């Protein structure tokens, strides 16, 4: 490193040069006494939205305000105050005589985008890193509590998924498993952040693999293997068919949450799991409408 | 054999319960977190960002949903005409549903603090005009003329090198918090009205369009807070996700 | 619905005084100009004047100023086309209109039924 | 105390006061998050900052 | 002191006299990957001068009925210059961008363009119109390259999300009466320290006319919109044969 | 006073035809020409305002153009209900003169 351009080079400057700093805001900002302004040159009211920034105008500069000591707390708008609430993420049906899961076992690909509420909440951000608390509530379709023994198994990507109610995978030598009774309280476990990346991304603008992207393999667009945490397998523990039809509801409660890249919230009805598709002939305005702009 | 006595609330599953659950992966360590731009610590950070306020929510057909994002301003007779009107309730169905603040308020029951609406004039450089943007506190009906609207809070906006103005809707409320207003008993929580009138006129020389558009952008001030999180009702799902 | 209803068919004599009324319903009244249009039998439309009821402000056509008086009672929301001395050349259809809500430069956007005035001896 | 530090919030500028009964740190309670806000990251991300009284485009 | 600006990088300069400001996305300047955040052990190549420069993309024509367009990054530059060659020859890429959208008109034209950067801009299909077929967008629609793609439903951004909230992301407005250019400096956004420039698009640049273009007969009817962009703090790793996709 | 004129004084066409009438103003009203349609024994009906803006509730086949002193109304496909008298007025000045009128009749 002898030439002057290398000595005064900024190449390799790995430090993050951030123009902002997070400050403690435990409560709403207080208000200051302000009187009339009769002057020239300075116009707090006038802005320039072309710059792409929000208005820095305040009450004090627009009206005559009074000293208000605002002790309102900001603690309920944190990410954990907003995501540490269990919500229905999955439902699995083990009917006695049907077509969905008639053999007393079911495999559910772990995906929290099957239900509108939790999906719309999580998709407010592009990237999320969090631990989870999964609660399993099992009961008959009518809601009765019956004396049945169920096995829940987590099958990470690459482990042998059970093909039947008596497959070898149920030996769960290394796959974490929970044996529960329907008469017991709902099962509850905590899962760590298990992505190969630094965060779960609900949106992946790309293709998982290389090669030609023809019309056939278009369903792989948006598929992120970093979010494919594996499978959840539920079976009735027994060699014989169970006596009762069953339904297992999976509720997820995020905790230790971190989020990046807030994005516009969905205003169209979801159509398919893990897919931003929308009905093109049913596009609706975000809110309600009115006959005229001068009548309310 | 330590004596205990389990109390009511045993075995109940409360969805908003902060407790300790059994880990499934012992000795597991997550992938280390790299620095990612745009981390969010509080939702209020997103409430202070201005998002388009759809005052012109007349159109409904999908072919002209973009006309909903701005409202017209033209040359008038110089009679203090009314340009536009809307409600200042951020968590209420109307123009505010299109804003980020409006959608985040759907997830909370009560809100407090001052709002801000920035109006940007997107006409030609050679066009001039003065507007009167008036906030009418609760109780006062829709002003019938500019003289009545002038009695409430207001700002006179002059088009110029600064294309935008900010009407700050101050927190004028009897309660420390306001629930989301709606028709009926909860109209008690109404925030007021916002009316845009012509102050002098929309003037323009020969060779420039006779009409321009104003774009509204709503946000919350730094004294704004939300409370009592809940499930939103702005959008409801049908034809369950497949 | 926004609408304008006029007095009705009127028959008079050449030299009396007439006052054709027109009431607007479905909208405000002290916010929009109204104005009147004359159509002689077999002829086209002829602009007479415009009245802004709130703070009554009347603009007249030069060919009609001094022959008719346009007024407006905002209390009842009714415009008037008072005549002082009818002439034989006043036989025509008179329409009360309402200028465009978006701007008074955008023409007469609402129209009444029309009143047929016939003055003859 | 003496347990695995394998939570999702480890290695961050946030404060947590949680409760745990296992050796895994991600099994702990959510606890409290420090109330630090950075509105200007999204609201005023301009390279040249301007003041309220100052007209933004001069 | 704020409307005139000169963006100089590499062997390229952009002077603008009707500018507004520089928006630094999320208040973070582009930087190189740190040793702690680094995953790959091979030494990355930093060709900065030959790749960190302003490339001018295609030119769109703003009309009175234009719906808007979107480009995908770094998909636009995958075939342009030394940056494109490095992207094709290397498996892992990392960089921020300085995007400059240019649209000059007279002082009698009026209109407003919203220029925004949406990270992870996944394109949604109309699902057969009625919302029954799980259709997916084609490769040209998801990676339109330097030419870009025109929005079919700008209100929902072809993804089911409102345009009204698109200001939540780093953005600017080209208001013809105020400014004729918009400059956004966006850092490298991704869950990974490095990624492929041929499979994943870090973000999408959306240019949408919110206030329609308008002028009078006799004025120039051609209003071009030009997209220039400069990679910044570019790093490449995983050198092998050149691959286009 | 601004004098308005219309041309042709009266034209004829059949269904599906492309009708076009011109309105000329003495002065230079910028774009404040209004086109009204009136049928026999009926009140005038505003078709076009601002010389180009289509009034709500009007079929798309009507198109207005022009500015200054020359304006044009065009019917892309003439329909049976489009056989009426079309007037152009200027709203720029006072008095707001109406055009002499152009009558469209079925041709044979
Ligand atoms: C004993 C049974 C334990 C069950 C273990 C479940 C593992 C939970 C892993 C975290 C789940 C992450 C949420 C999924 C992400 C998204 O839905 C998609 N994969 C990406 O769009």
């Amino acid at each position: 490193d002898r030439v002057a351009d290398m000595i005064e080079s900024s190449i390799g400057n790995s430090v993050s040069r951030a123009l902002t700093q997070a400050l403690p805001a435990p409560t709403g900002q207080n208000t200051q006494v302000s009187s009339h302004r009769l002057d020239t040159g300075e116009v707090p009211a006038l802005q320039a939205a072309e710059i792409g920034a929000s208005s820095n105008t305040s009450d004090e500069s627009m009206i005559e305000t009074r000293c208000v000591l605002n002790s309102h707390s900001t603690a309920e708008t944190t990410l954990d105050s907003f995501f540490s609430r269990a919500g229905l993420v999955g439902e699995i049906d083990l009917p006695l005589e049907g077509t969905t899961n008639p053999n007393g076992y079911a495999n559910w690909d772990i995906d929290i985008t099957g239900y509108a509420q939790m999906r719309r909440k999580v998709e407010l951000f592009t990237y999320m890193r969090f631990d989870a608390e999964f609660t399993f509530v099992a009961c008959t379709p009518t809601g009765q509590v019956v004396p049945q023994l169920l096995q829940y198994m987590f099958v990470p990507p690459g482990a042998p998924k059970p093909e039947s109610r008596e497959s070898l995978a149920w030996q769960t030598a290394t796959n974490p498993s929970v044996f529960v009774k329907l008469t017991d309280p709902p099962a509850q476990v905590s899962v760590p952040f298990m992505s190969p990346a630094s965060a779960y991304q609900w949106f992946y603008d790309g293709y998982p693999t290389f090669g030609e992207h023809k019309q056939e393999k278009d369903l792989e667009y948006g598929a992120c293997p970093n979010n494919m945490m594996g499978t959840f397998s539920v079976r009735t523990v027994g060699s014989s068919k169970s006596k009762y039809a069953l339904v297992v509801r999976i509720y997820m409660r995020m905790k230790h949450v971190r989020a990046w890249i807030p994005r516009p919230m969905r205003n169209q009805n979801y159509l398919f799991k893990a897919n931003p598709n929308y009905a093109g002939d049913s596009i609706k305005p975000t809110g309600t409408s009115r006959n005229a702009i001068t009548t309310l | 054999g330590f004596p205990t006595e389990l109390k009511p609330g045993t075995n109940q599953f409360l969805t908003t319960d902060d407790g300790v659950s059994a880990p499934i992966l012992p000795n597991f360590h997550p992938t280390p977190c790299i620095h990612i731009p745009g981390e969010v610590r509080n939702l209020l950070e997103l409430c202070q960002v201005e998002t388009i306020l759809e005052v012109n929510n007349v159109p409904t057909n999908a072919t002209s949903l973009m006309e909903r994002l701005r409202f017209p301003v033209s040359a008038q007779a110089g009679k203090g005409e009314l340009c536009a009107v809307f409600r200042a309730d951020p968590g209420r169905d109307g123009p505010w549903q299109s804003t980020m603040l409006g959608q985040l308020c759907g997830y909370y029951t009560q809100w407090s603090g001052s709002l801000e609406v920035t109006f940007m004039f997107t006409g030609s450089f050679m066009a001039t005009g003065k507007m009167l943007i008036a906030y009418t506190p609760p109780g006062g009906p829709l002003p019938k003329d500019r003289a009545t609207a002038m009695l409430g809070t207001h700002v006179i906006w002059d088009f110029g090198l600064q294309s935008s103005v900010t009407l700050v809707i101050p927190w004028i409320s009897n309660t420390h918090y306001r629930a989301h207003a709606r028709d009926g008993v909860f109209d008690y929580y109404t925030t007021g009205l916002v009316s845009i009138w012509y102050q002098t006129n929309y003037v323009v020389p020969i060779g420039a369009p006779n009409t321009a558009y104003i774009i509204a952008l709503a946000a919350a001030q730094k004294n704004f807070t939300m409370k009592l999180c809940k499930d939103t009702s702005h959008i409801l799902q049908t034809a369950s996700i497949q | 619905e926004v609408q304008l209803v006029q007095s009705g068919a009127e028959v008079k004599k050449p030299g009396e005084s007439l006052k054709i009324s027109c009431k607007g319903s479905g909208y405000s009244f002290t916010s929009y100009w109204i104005g009147w249009v004359r159509q002689m039998p077999g002829k086209g439309l002829e602009w007479m004047g415009i009245i802004y009821p709130g703070d009554s402000d009347t603009r007249y056509s030069p060919s009609f100023q001094g022959q008719v008086t346009i007024s407006a009672d905002k209390s009842i929301s009714t415009a008037y086309l008072q005549w002082s001395s009818l002439k034989a050349s006043d036989t025509a259809m008179y329409y009360c209109a309402r200028l465009h809500s978006s701007s008074w430069f955008y023409g007469m956007d609402v129209w009444g039924q029309g009143t047929t005035v016939t003055v003859s001896s | 105390s003496h347990e695995n530090s394998n939570s999702a919030t480890e290695g961050s500028t946030i404060n947590y006061t949680t409760i745990n009964y296992y050796k895994d740190s991600y099994a702990a309670t959510a606890g409290k998050q420090s109330l630090k806000q950075d509105p200007d990251k999204f609201a005023n991300p301009v390279k040249d900052i301007f003041t309220e009284m100052a007209a933004p485009l001069k | 002191s704020d409307r005139v600006a000169q963006l100089t990088i590499g062997n390229s300069t952009i002077t603008t006299q009707e500018a507004a400001n520089i928006i630094v996305g999320y208040g973070e300047w582009p930087s190189y990957c740190s040793d702690d955040d680094a995953t790959a052990v091979d030494k990355p190549t930093r060709p900065d001068v030959s790749v960190n420069r302003f490339y001018t993309l295609d030119t769109k024509l703003w009309e009175k009925s234009s719906k808007g367009w979107y480009w995908k990054f770094p998909d636009v530059l995958t075939e342009t210059g030394v940056f494109g060659q490095n992207a094709q020859f290397h498996y892992l890429y990392r960089s921020g961008f300085c995007i400059h959208v240019q649209c000059n008109a007279s002082k009698f034209h009026q209109g407003a363009l919203l220029v925004a950067i949406l990270p992870e801009y996944v394109i949604g299909t109309v699902a057969g119109g009625t919302g029954t077929e799980d259709s997916h967008p084609p490769y040209i629609q998801t990676q339109p390259g330097a030419d870009g793609f025109e929005l079919q439903h700008p209100y929902v951004l072809d993804a089911g999300i409102p345009i009204s909230q698109l200001t939540v992301c780093p953005h600017q407005w080209i208001n013809l009466r105020t400014n004729n250019c918009a400059t956004i400096i966006v850092p490298y956004m991704n869950t990974l320290p490095f990624d492929s420039a041929l499979n994943h698009c870090n973000f999408g640049l959306l240019v949408v006319p919110i206030s329609p273009l308008d002028f009078d007969q006799g004025a120039t009817p051609v209003i071009p919109i030009t997209i220039t962009l400069a990679p910044m703090c570019s790093e490449f790793a995983g050198l092998r044969q050149a691959v286009t996709q | 006073d601004i004098q308005m004129t219309q041309s042709p004084s009266s034209l004829s066409a059949s269904v599906g035809d492309r009708v076009t009438i011109t309105c000329r103003a003495s002065q230079s009203i910028s774009s404040y020409l209004n086109w009204y349609q009136q049928k026999p024994g009926k009140a005038p009906k505003l078709l076009i305002y601002a010389a180009s803006s289509l009034q709500s509730g009007v079929p798309s086949r009507f198109s207005g153009s022009g500015s200054g002193t020359d304006f044009t109304l065009t019917i892309s496909s003439l329909q049976p209900e489009d056989f009426a008298t079309y007037y152009c007025q200027q709203s720029y000045s006072t008095p707001r003169t109406f055009g002499p009128g152009t009558k469209v009749d079925i041709k044979r």
